[PDB]
């Protein structure tokens, strides 16, 4: 867990993870997914605490799905998000909180807007049109500054999205082994699979 | 680690002749790191005014909670609430969490709908109450809003001139702190007509 | 911060 | 770095019209043990100086060899040691505050807070405070420890400024100062009952007065004082 | 330590000892320097007394004190080694700091330097 | 923030103004440029006195040079004279980050890097400060070697800007310098009270911000 | 700064009016005189919140109380539950508490402690100047003082702690309460600190303040 | 500084009224003997806050005991004290001596210290001054003495105390136990000093 | 432990106008919640027409003035009397304060004078001995309070031309001493209504070519 | 357990013969009455490597003193004492009782305590066990005592401290400084225990 | 400073060396060659606390260059090390240590035999047939323990080298952009440009 | 802290 | 405080 | 430890 990005453009909201999975002086693995889909047009990605962040996606997973059952209907991402800050708003307050980052991309089929939301572990939530978790921000929210404009296109979001990992495969410490995209738009969730 | 330092912010809040004005920065940081620009302090339950500074997440957590309790209010006493009582509500629910608190400086702002009586009150993060004739201030930059508030507010303001002395007092208050700026949002309230404005501030 | 003569 | 040891508590004083005055009680305090009851605080330079001296009585010691010192180097190739050449208040004082900053300074202080009370060779007050941080203050009135938050108060309704000086008599402020004692005794744990005041008058000279008791206490009251609530026996 | 003006000035304004230095130094053998269009030529003379000399091992006349500055010298030959002993360190400190090897003029006004302190130092000839 | 990067019209060195006590901002007019010789400049990032105090230091060790040697000193001998003095006081706490940038005949235009914890490093671009990265961020993905002294000059205030904007202990104003074979040029103090604006509605960034 | 003084036919309280946080004056003009029941009031000092907490859940239980027993309410009583309320919070409620009033028993002056224990005495001091105050108290203070005797012992015992402490300042409040009459509470009973008329108005120009936006705001239904 | 002493005819407590915050006197006539019963009193040292909720609770424990089974012994009021002081050791500052008369057990001093054990003595002696008269203490009591010697002797112990310990001083309250009643003495420095 | 250092309150303020610079401080000494003094003056007159503050640590105040006097009288007797310039006077004492950077002097220093053109001077030290000429600054305890104060009223910051769409700046220019000893007094009164280590009394010195002119204020004594 | 006292025809210096290391014994048989010359004696308490080194330096001097300038006053030997435990006060434990016999100054006693401030007066009591006798010794003390009152005084003191201080006991030594010269006495538990 | 790799194989010693340098979350510079040349025939790579390793090393650099000038003649990799480790060895006890690891790679012109000396910041000296400082050894000494032989070529090591840099590339946490690598020869040192 | 013979 | 971009 | 009446 480390680098999360997300860039809601025109049209849509891409979320950028990291695929490695790091343990002491060994990189375990370097093709992780860290997102969970919360609903057919909701896509959750996490950072933080190794074993609390796919916990705790998979606790929200759990209770959209259920919800969506229960009531035949897909929640809005507004109302996804509000939900995973107070489970946070609750947590951070608990006797061991969890330790997790999220980013909440999704598009709203009743507004026909993308939406991207950034909460922290203490239940931070904000609205952005670009988000990082991290020491990611640190590179990517000047840079973005710079070239996000807010009528791209899901093409030129992701040209803005290969300029980010470019930037930070040159100036961050850790070897991060790329990143796995994902774009959310009126036709769902789908992987960009060569980036 | 200080909860009341991490995100930053600042609102500050004056009475004038039949009026009050509530005003607070658009920050929301991480430390050094600036994350929001839009991240609006100030909430309102019918005409009675609600800037919360400190966590974040503790200001989004108490606005969702009055919103809720001042619902409720509204169902059973067939009314509003009243600046006056809604402080009451404010400190009475702070102290609650006396030994696990919100790390949060609330200001209440409002006109009385039935006396027409401006108002205004500040509390620490457990709910003690500091009602004020002038001016209440609040956030990561509130040294800086005392000094501004002292000199620059006069009695019996009216709401065009108040809205200049409040936006100057912030402006200048938050340029001298690291952890407030990045754009600000002024209400001035008339008993029937509130104005909101959006200053031009530098964004460093 | 709290409010303390 | 050092701890204070066997203490003296609160040095109190004040300005009037022709002088001031400047007292102490004659305690040596052990910690809560009130061990040495015949020490005396107020040391005379000359006949225009008294300096009180309150904190660590070994460093005190010290300062008073130092002071008996400065008297007899003073006196080494000076034909006027007794007349225009004499020791003045402010040359005493500056020294000590020189000594008390170089010592803090070399992380070694001397763990005292000094008053030095006297007339200058012109006919004015001389009252500057110093202490084992080597910090200088002068005011009309001075108190060191319990004195400062309960001597100065009662002092300052009797010269609340500069302008009140002339106006105040030795007869009123050397009142003043011993009521002042006698409130120290009521309220200081560390205090006790006999005392030394001075007099520095512009006129008169130096009166230096010793075993001082405080007198004309109230007590009678604690009687009618039955438990801490409740209690009716 | 010793202390003693060895080095001191004569009623008609001369350092003796700087001047009886020179006697020695005219008493060593010829050195000669030659500066051509390209190139530097330093010509040491070898006294011929002494036969049955190791020339393999006998400390030359000229010596290097970087790769690119070479000193030769007439006079005492004891004197001559701590000259350039302090000229080698001198050219490597140089290099430590500067982060370039010392220019011909520098090395000289060293050596130069060195030789004038002990005119007007106590205790040293 | 500041910044220096080559380029083939020479060095662009680039730094904000702003000083910081903690939270407290004590000012927005601090000169970070410190101007040692005609062709050699110095930044300064970390302690304010430390920064200050050992750079006009370093003006006069390397005016000694001169004197001495009849010759202006080299970019790679001025940075390392620092370098060894921090090297020093290495563990006694000093608080410093340079960049030693200038123009001589034999090096060319050169920057060195020089920290407090004796860290000296050759190299084209840096950006030093607490808003390092954000200037990164800008300056590394506009960055070519064959920016004109117009663009390069732009690069270089817009890459402040961009720290200035993110990072709370950054701002005030811009102070731009490029150095030439003929020294260094002074090319203004931009405060980012107007500039934030003037870029915004001309570059047409900063969507992020309410407009 | 905070007093109570016991006279002849009552007893009387009085408090500084100065809110501290940190160095800073957060209330140049606040109440900390508390009524418990009306003719027992309290003059609180310490951390804020708690003094008006703890005083407003004992008025409250007082008030059932005086309801359930057809009684006016005792100081005691309102002591005893203060004191045990603090004493079981172990010193955590920062309540330091001058308890004073009239009751069917006669007139009663107390101080309780955060940690939970009480003292009685005819003048009692607590607060940052509860030392300039108690100088002014042993200097002053007789047996047999009257109403408007003990009034003046009172305030010039706060005036103590508003002129020589930092932590206390501005105003002086006073509450009388004397038996057989109803206790007056005199709010701003001195205001010796007026701020002086400034040199210059500070009044801006209309259209100073640079605005990006404007909006009605909707607070009706 | 506290004692209690039993002589012929009862028992007679004695204390001085000094209160301290560090080297402040909070209160210069504090009453520390206090009534659990009608001839069963107790002298209170350590924390006044510990040692007024300890005796509050035993004044009640004594009076619901008396309603039920009568007048309470005063080895039953040290138990009840005992009891609270030894099972809230960890949570507690208090020194405190025990002192009643019954009609066939005369005077009878129990003293408790911080432990919560209990000792039955002639007399005892506690708090901080109380050091300081240990050697006068034991060289001067004598079983069986009148009451003017035992108000003599508990004056003199306490006067030394008092001139030692700067944590004690101020008047010197004593309350007389005996079959006659209950009578309060108090005693001023005036007198008491120049002892 | 012996801890070598202590905070004695107060607050310092120095304006710089185009012929004149003030230099004010309040006349409060104080250690914790205890006032030592209610008129201990802590603005010197240095010589050479410098006035200096050094505000925070009494004792290391103190001894810095002290310093600096000592530093301008030996300045004239090893150059010929010559006039030590305010400029000349910042750096001397950026070396006074960094000589003991690793035991620091615990005090924020300001002088105030006029330039070599004659016009007014106002330099601000950090403790170890940073400067910066500057128009404005306030010193201690209630700087937080005042500076953003001045930023606003001397320098005009955040102030637009009206009717110009936010667009115009206010335009800078020179201020009257006596609209300077306006902003001075507002300052102090403002900062010891919210300040507790502020009050007694306002000692304001003024440097014209003229030489060092003194005015006293009564301040909230409370 | 230390004391000094002047009497009429000069000091008698008294002490225990305890040493401790925590609570055990390592020596029952202690001699703290040590010789810095003829008739200047001192008690010694605290560290027992301290106070022998101070003991051994202080005679040294006194030696060196006796062989240029004859006989020192008991204030000189007070005043080397002083100068040794102030000026070292940081890495000392030594609380010291200097007591002598000059024929002009008669009996004289000088307390020097931790801080290594000097004390002259009539007598003196330190260590441990001194704070269970200061009532005691501040009552029964008198100006002029013979030798025998003085002995007896000394005697009841020191075994009312080694009754009451588990760091004082074993013999109760005591060194008599006359015109007539110096005599030892030793007084054994069987004796002064049943006091 | 992180990785740090010698090989010596049959003919030859092949230092490869990262070129990352890395200060909080930024990479500096991604081309820094940590090694310095102490003679013709003798190359030193280094690794450890900033500042301190150039420092070091141009040290050592000057110290050797020195003995060659004064002796007209280069030292032995053996004597060269030897003094290295002296140097480290002094350091240790000294009151700021340098905290630098050394590999010394050299060709002995004498043996005609490569000579690789492993030392660390303790004065540990070691000559290997493969060594490593920091994290890098915990994967390549397993790795070197299978794939190395001793009578390999100079473009077997190279081979065997790039194997070791993979592993590296695959498992280390931190992005160290690569290694510069060098080989000493019986010809002396050569760079090669393309790795 | 608390009140304390 | 000292000041420290 | 040391040894210490
Ligand atoms: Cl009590
Ligand atoms: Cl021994
Ligand atoms: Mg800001
Ligand atoms: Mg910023
Ligand atoms: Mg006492
Ligand atoms: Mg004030």
């Amino acid at each position: 867990m480390d680098i999360i990005l997300g860039i809601r453009v025109q049209d849509s909201v891409i979320l950028a993870s990291s695929k490695a999975v790091t343990r002491g002086i060994s990189v375990l693995k370097d093709s992780d997914d860290k997102t969970r889909q919360l609903s057919p047009h909701t896509l959750m990605s996490f950072a933080g605490e190794a074993g609390d962040t796919v916990q705790f996606a998979e606790y929200i997973q759990a209770n959209i799905q259920l919800y969506s059952i229960r009531e035949d209907y897909e929640l809005s991402p507004q109302a996804v998000s509000s939900f995973v800050r107070q489970e946070l708003a609750k947590s951070i307050r608990s006797r061991r909180p969890y330790q997790v980052n999220v980013l909440i991309g999704g598009y709203d089929k009743k507004k026909n807007k993308p939406e991207l939301y950034q909460i922290d572990y203490l239940g931070t939530k904000v609205e952005l049109p670009y988000g990082a978790h991290g020491y990611s921000g640190f590179y990517t929210f000047s840079l973005l500054d710079h070239h996000y404009r807010p009528d791209m296109t899901t093409e030129e979001g992701l040209d803005l999205l290969k300029l980010c990992v470019q930037e930070l495969e040159k100036r961050m410490p850790m070897d991060f082994k790329g990143v796995i995209v994902k774009i959310v738009d009126k036709d769902g969730i789908r992987q960009v699979d060569d980036f | 680690s200080d909860p009341s330092s991490i995100n930053g912010g600042i609102v500050v809040a004056m009475t004038g002749k039949d009026c009050v004005a509530i005003a607070c920065d658009l920050r929301l940081g991480s430390q050094s790191l600036g994350v929001s620009n839009k991240f609006e302090k100030i909430f309102h339950y019918g005409h009675v005014f609600l800037g919360i500074t400190g966590l974040a997440t503790d200001v989004t957590t108490l606005n969702e909670m009055f919103r809720y309790k001042t619902n409720l209010y509204k169902l059973k006493e067939e009314r509003a609430i009243e600046p006056e009582t809604f402080t009451q509500l404010v400190s009475s629910s702070l102290y609650e969490r006396r030994f696990g608190p919100y790390f949060v400086g609330p200001v209440v702002a409002g006109i009385n709908s039935k006396s027409g009586k401006p108002f205004i009150a500040g509390f620490d993060l457990i709910g003690c109450i500091d009602e004020a004739k002038d001016f209440i201030v609040s956030g990561t930059a509130s040294d800086q809003l005392f000094g501004m508030c002292e000199s620059l507010y006069e009695p019996n303001l009216e709401p065009e001139d108040l809205f200049e002395t409040i936006s100057q007092a912030l402006l200048n208050a938050a340029d001298r702190d690291a952890l407030s700026g990045w754009g600000a949002v002024v209400y001035i309230i008339k008993k029937d007509e509130v104005v909101k404005r959006y200053l031009k501030m530098r964004q460093d | 911060x709290f409010l303390f003569x | 770095t050092q701890q204070p040891i066997v203490t003296g508590t609160s040095v109190i004083s004040m300005k009037y019209d022709n002088g001031v005055i400047i007292a102490a009680d004659n305690l040596g305090s052990y910690g809560s043990l009130l061990r040495f009851n015949g020490v005396e605080r107020l040391i005379p330079v000359g006949d225009n100086t008294v300096v009180g001296i309150s904190g660590d009585i070994s460093d005190m010691q010290h300062i008073e060899r130092l002071l008996k010192d400065l008297v007899t180097e003073n006196a080494y190739d000076n034909p006027l040691a007794d007349a225009e050449e004499a020791l003045e208040p402010s040359y005493i004082f500056e020294y000590l505050a020189t000594v008390m900053y170089q010592r803090r300074s070399k992380m070694n202080p001397l763990w005292n807070a000094i008053i030095v009370a006297g007339v200058q060779s012109n006919g004015d007050q001389f009252l500057r405070y110093v202490n084992l941080l080597g910090v200088t203050y002068s005011s009309p009135t001075l108190a060191t420890g319990f004195g400062a938050h309960m001597a100065n108060p009662l002092l300052r309704k009797v010269v609340d400024r500069e302008s009140d000086i002339p106006k105040t008599t030795v007869q009123v402020a050397e009142e003043a100062i011993v009521n002042a004692m006698r409130v120290l005794y009521y309220r200081d744990a560390r205090s006790s009952r006999n005392f030394s005041l001075a007099i520095i008058d512009k006129n008169t000279g130096l009166t230096f007065k010793k075993n001082l008791q405080v007198e004309n206490m109230k007590w009678d009251f604690a009687k009618d004082i039955k438990g801490y609530g409740t209690q009716k026996i | 330590g010793y202390d003693r003006a060895l080095s001191i000035f004569s009623p008609d304004g001369h350092i003796f000892q700087v001047e009886y230095a020179l006697e020695a130094v005219k008493r060593g053998t010829c050195a000669v320097g030659v500066k051509g269009k390209n190139c530097v030529v330093l010509g040491c003379e070898r006294r011929s007394t002494l036969k049955l000399q190791d020339t393999r091992i006998t400390p030359s006349k000229v010596s290097k004190i970087d790769s690119h500055v070479v000193l030769s010298f007439s006079g005492l030959n004891a004197d001559s080694r701590i000259l350039i002993e302090k000229a080698r360190v001198e050219a490597q400190s140089h290099r430590l700091t500067l982060e370039d090897p010392v220019t011909v003029e520098y090395l000289t006004r060293y050596v130069a330097g060195v030789q004038q302190r002990y005119t007007q130092s106590g205790g040293v000839r | 923030t500041m910044l220096a990067f080559r380029f083939q019209g020479g060095i662009i060195v680039a730094v904000d103004s702003r000083a910081t006590a903690g939270n407290w901002v004590a000012s927005q007019t601090v000169k970070k440029v410190i101007e040692i010789n005609p062709f050699l400049l110095g930044t300064m990032a970390g302690g304010a006195a430390d920064c200050q105090f050992w750079e006009t230091w370093l003006g006069s060790q390397c005016r000694l040079h001169e004197l001495r040697e009849k010759e202006r000193i080299s970019v790679a001998a001025a940075s390392k004279i620092l370098s060894n003095l921090v090297y020093q006081y290495k563990g006694a706490g000093l608080s410093m980050g340079t960049m030693i940038c200038g123009y001589t005949r034999k090096e060319g235009p050169t920057i060195y890097y020089v920290d407090s914890d004796g860290t000296r490093l050759k190299g084209d671009i840096f950006c030093v400060g607490s808003g390092q990265t954000f200037a990164y961020g800008v300056l590394d993905s506009n960055y070519k070697w064959d920016l004109s002294v117009e663009d390069a000059l732009y690069l270089g205030k817009r890459s402040i800007l961009a720290a200035a904007h993110r990072d709370a202990y950054s701002g005030g104003s811009v102070n731009l310098y490029h150095v030439t074979e003929d020294g260094w040029i002074y090319h203004g103090n931009h405060d980012v009270g107007e500039l934030f604006w003037k870029v915004k509605e001309e570059e047409g960034s900063f969507n992020n911000v309410i407009g | 700064t905070i007093v109570g003084v016991k006279f002849n036919n009552g007893v009387v309280i009085a408090a500084d009016t100065r809110s501290t946080q940190g160095p800073i004056v957060a209330d140049k003009n606040c109440a900390k005189l508390h009524r418990i029941s009306p003719k027992i009031w309290c003059a609180g000092a310490g951390t804020a919140a708690d003094t008006e907490a703890v005083t407003q859940l004992i008025g409250s239980n007082i008030e059932l109380h005086s309801l359930y027993t057809s009684r006016e309410p005792r100081v005691v009583s309102a002591l005893q539950m203060l004191k045990q309320h603090l004493f079981k919070y172990q010193g955590h409620i920062g309540a330091y508490l001058i308890v004073a009033g009239v009751d069917p028993t006669g007139s009663h002056l107390f101080s309780i402690h955060a940690h939970g224990s009480t003292d009685v005495g005819y003048y009692l001091s607590l607060g940052s100047g509860s030392l300039a105050a108690m100088a002014v108290l042993e200097s002053h203070w007789k047996q047999d003082l009257t109403k408007e005797e003990a009034i003046k012992l009172a305030s010039d015992a706060i005036q103590a702690g508003i002129w020589n402490d930092l932590g206390s300042g501005s105003n002086v409040d006073v509450c009388v309460m004397e038996i057989g009459k109803d206790a007056e509470y005199l709010r701003n009973y001195l205001t010796p600190n007026v701020r002086e008329e400034k040199q210059k108005s500070y009044k801006f120009p209309r259209g100073t303040t640079a605005v990006l936006k404007e909006s009605i705001v909707n607070i009706c239904d | 500084s506290i004692m209690a002493v039993t002589f012929k005819d009862g028992v007679i407590l004695g204390a001085d009224s000094r209160t301290t915050t560090g080297a402040y006197i909070a209160n210069r006539v504090t009453d520390k003997l206090t009534r659990v019963h009608d001839k069963i009193w107790c002298c209170r040292s350590g924390s006044a806050a510990d040692t007024q909720a300890i005796a509050d609770i035993v004044q009640y424990h004594l009076e619901l005991y008396t309603s039920q089974y009568g007048t309470p012994s005063t080895e039953t009021a040290a138990s009840v004290f005992k009891e609270l002081c030894y099972e809230n050791k960890d949570n507690l500052t208090a020194g405190i001596i025990v002192a009643g008369y019954d009609d066939k057990n005369k005077g009878e001093v129990y003293t408790i210290p911080l432990g919560g054990s209990v000792h039955k003595l002639p007399y005892a002696i506690a708090g901080s001054g109380s050091t300081f008269i240990y050697g006068y203490c034991d060289k001067n009591f004598r079983e069986n003495m009148s009451k003017e010697e035992t108000v003599d002797f508990i004056k003199h112990s306490l006067s030394q105390a008092i001139k030692w310990d700067g944590s004690s001083g101020g008047v010197i309250r004593m309350v007389v136990l005996t079959a006659a009643g209950v009578e309060r003495l108090i005693f001023y420095p005036d007198e008491y000093e120049q002892l | 432990q012996f801890n070598p250092y202590g905070d004695n309150g107060g607050t310092i303020l120095g304006i710089a106008g185009e012929d004149f610079a003030v230099l004010a401080g309040d006349t409060r000494n104080i250690t914790d919640y205890s006032i030592n003094s209610r008129y201990e003056p802590k603005v010197f007159d240095c010589g050479d027409n410098i006035v200096m503050s050094a505000n925070g640590f009494a004792a290391d105040g103190d001894a810095l003035v002290k310093r600096f006097k000592n530093s301008v009288k030996w300045y004239h007797f090893d150059h010929n009397d010559k006039k030590l310039s305010i400029n000349s006077a910042a750096r001397n004492i950026q070396h006074l304060l960094y000589g003991k950077r690793f035991f620091p002097y615990y005090v924020h220093t300001i002088i105030a004078g006029l330039d070599e053109d004659g016009k007014g001077a106002v330099y601000s030290f950090d403790p170890v001995g940073s400067y910066e000429r500057e128009q404005c600054r306030a010193g201690g305890a209630a700087a937080s309070l005042i500076m953003p104060f001045l930023d606003n009223q001397v320098n005009f910051k955040n102030q637009y031309e009206p009717g110009t769409n936010g667009k115009v700046k206010k335009p800078l220019k020179y201020l009257s001493v006596e609209e300077v000893i306006k902003l001075v007094r507002d300052s102090f009164t403002s900062a010891t209504e919210r300040h507790i280590q502020v009050g007694d009394g306002l000692e304001i010195l003024i440097v014209t070519k003229d030489g060092v002119r003194k005015e006293f204020y009564e301040l909230k004594r409370d």
